[PDB]
């Protein structure tokens, strides 16, 4: 079938550059917001880069190049040589989809641990994450509590240390009278942050200038 | 919509018969003729079921055929076959067409038919490019560059802009002399800049102009200054400083890192310059990027000027 029906193109915008070394690959979010997967072979006790995929921040441009044994593994991805190949997203042949998938899952992870709207309430510190749509939402109460809202998994870490996971609103409304108002608080905070996201994103679309995200709203008392 | 005369058609035979040596890396050197390559490639592409519409000469070769000594350097001999390329097997097979045509060049050649094509690649293919995006769609195979220059074979299905400046937008459609074999037929030439007359005037008078600045790759500044070094000059001062500021803008855009700038400068100097001229070229760069700089772009250009000055100090130190 098609690649687009497997994983959507990666969204590297606004992301602070990181580098992770897994067993098989080395994934980097280059400072220019281009994702960069580089494959590794251990050979003569050294590590050599065998091929490099390099992916535009819109996930639609794939530059794949191979060295002439290959490259020694540098801290920063090896600059492209002569033998290169540019494909578009839905022209990328099946040979590469898994390698592009490493990068896509990496960026979908980084978008889940990267703040877009930080908002300080009287009772908690809210963080709407970057991975829209269906953004993660952390709520770090000054009280020591933590409420992590995902797409269907809501973990609640109490003061003691107990941590459960809420699924459906059947388990949400069933909570004791204490944590129920914690949930109400975090829900109102998430509504706030989501409305602000929509408003400021539309204003950004109008002005079309330097980015309007991330945003930080308030101070810890 | 212009036709060549005996004037340039003489140099056409002179170029398409020039004996080219391609040196190996173990492997022996190959001694080939351009017309032999074009014909043996067209033959094997037609036996694979792929339409060879146009066959064209491009690059510095077509620039030096149209005018004797315009002072550009017979460095690039480019061959363009407009070729349909929908599937990936098309590219994967054009590679094989090129290499199978490449085998037939030794007496003990088929005596070594136990040489894999990937093994054949090691000595006889230098640069190897493959683009297949939403707009562009083509493949390039270059040949070794030792004693002679680099012989490029570029099979195109759809490329958007394929000229640097006015002076190098000239293509010689080879279907005429290719059907052939005052003993000459109608050999059409064409400019990628549009109205051919104005661009050919630009070439023969050594000028610089392009009404398509939106679409230049970041490294167009480098050939702008390659032209300034070999003594070309603009046409309208109305747009020259604006144009330099556009070119510098897209340079900083397509090469943001210090080390990518440095890589491209080093790999440009070593590719285009044979026989200290590097210093004059670097000074033309310094002047262009120093004058043509918006005051806002402060340290963006400061790192680049320090870098070019360091390149120049290195050059004069060796």
């Amino acid at each position: 079938r098609t690649l687009r029906s497997i994983t959507s193109p990666l969204v590297a915008h606004r992301l602070k550059p990181i580098r992770q070394k897994t067993k098989k690959a080395v994934v980097s979010i280059l400072d220019s917001e281009e994702v960069c997967v580089e494959l590794v072979k251990e050979y003569a006790s050294q590590e050599y880069v065998k091929e490099v995929l390099q992916i535009s921040s819109d996930g639609n441009t794939i530059t794949i190049y191979y060295p002439n044994r290959g490259f020694p593994l540098a801290d920063r991805p090896p600059s492209p040589t002569d033998n290169i190949s540019r494909y578009s997203f839905d022209n990328l042949p099946e040979k590469y989809w898994r390698k592009y998938q490493y990068a896509s899952r990496f960026v979908q992870l980084v978008r889940s641990k990267s703040p877009k709207i930080t908002y300080f309430t009287r009772y908690a510190k809210c963080i709407l994450m970057e991975n829209s749509p269906g953004a993660d939402f952390e709520v770090w109460f000054y009280d020591g509590v933590k409420i992590h809202k995902t797409e269907d998994f809501i973990q609640v870490i109490e003061k003691t240390g107990k941590s459960y996971t809420l699924k459906s609103e059947s388990e949400v409304n069933s909570l004791k009278e204490e944590i129920k108002m914690y949930m109400d608080h975090a829900n109102e905070g998430h509504r706030i942050c989501l409305a602000l996201e929509s408003i400021i994103s539309e204003e950004e679309r109008k002005t079309r200038s330097a980015p309007f995200f991330p945003i930080i709203i308030g101070r810890k008392p | 919509f212009s036709v060549l005369n005996w004037d340039q058609v003489s140099r056409l035979h002179e170029v398409l018969t020039e004996v080219v040596p391609i040196h190996g890396r173990n492997f022996p050197t190959l001694e080939i003729t351009l017309k032999d390559i074009v014909q043996t490639v067209r033959s094997r592409l037609e036996e694979a079921g792929i339409k060879v519409h146009d066959v064209r000469l491009n690059g510095s070769a077509a620039g030096h055929v149209l005018v004797k000594d315009n002072g550009l350097g017979c460095k690039d001999l480019d061959l363009i076959f407009h070729v349909a390329l929908p599937t990936e097997a098309e590219f994967q097979l054009v590679r094989d067409v090129v290499l199978c045509s490449l085998l037939n060049f030794l007496p003990e050649g088929v005596n070594k038919l136990k040489i894999s094509p990937v093994t054949l690649k090691e000595a006889y293919v230098q640069k190897l490019v493959k683009v297949c995006t939403d707009t562009d769609r083509w493949s390039l195979i270059s040949l070794s560059n030792k004693n002679g220059k680099n012989v490029q074979l570029k099979f195109v299905d759809s490329i958007r802009r394929q000229f640097e400046f006015s002076v190098d937008s000239f293509q010689i459609i080879l279907d005429s002399l290719l059907d052939f074999y005052h003993d000459h037929p109608t050999v059409i030439g064409e400019s990628m800049y549009g109205d051919f007359e104005e661009a050919f005037d630009h070439l023969q008078n050594r000028l610089i102009a392009t009404k398509n600045p939106e679409e230049i790759r970041g490294g167009g500044l480098l050939k702008y200054s390659n032209l300034l070094v070999r003594d070309f000059r603009p046409t309208d001062q109305e747009e020259i400083k604006t144009l330099e500021r556009y070119m510098c803008s897209r340079f900083f855009i397509d090469f943001p890192d210090i080390l990518e700038q440095q890589r491209k400068l080093e790999t440009y100097l070593q590719n285009h310059f044979a026989e200290r001229s590097k210093y004059d070229y670097l000074m033309i760069l310094r002047r262009v990027v120093n004058e043509s700089t918006v005051c806002l772009m402060g340290h963006e250009r400061r790192q680049t000027l320090n870098l070019i000055s360091l390149l120049a100090l290195r050059v004069l130190a060796e």
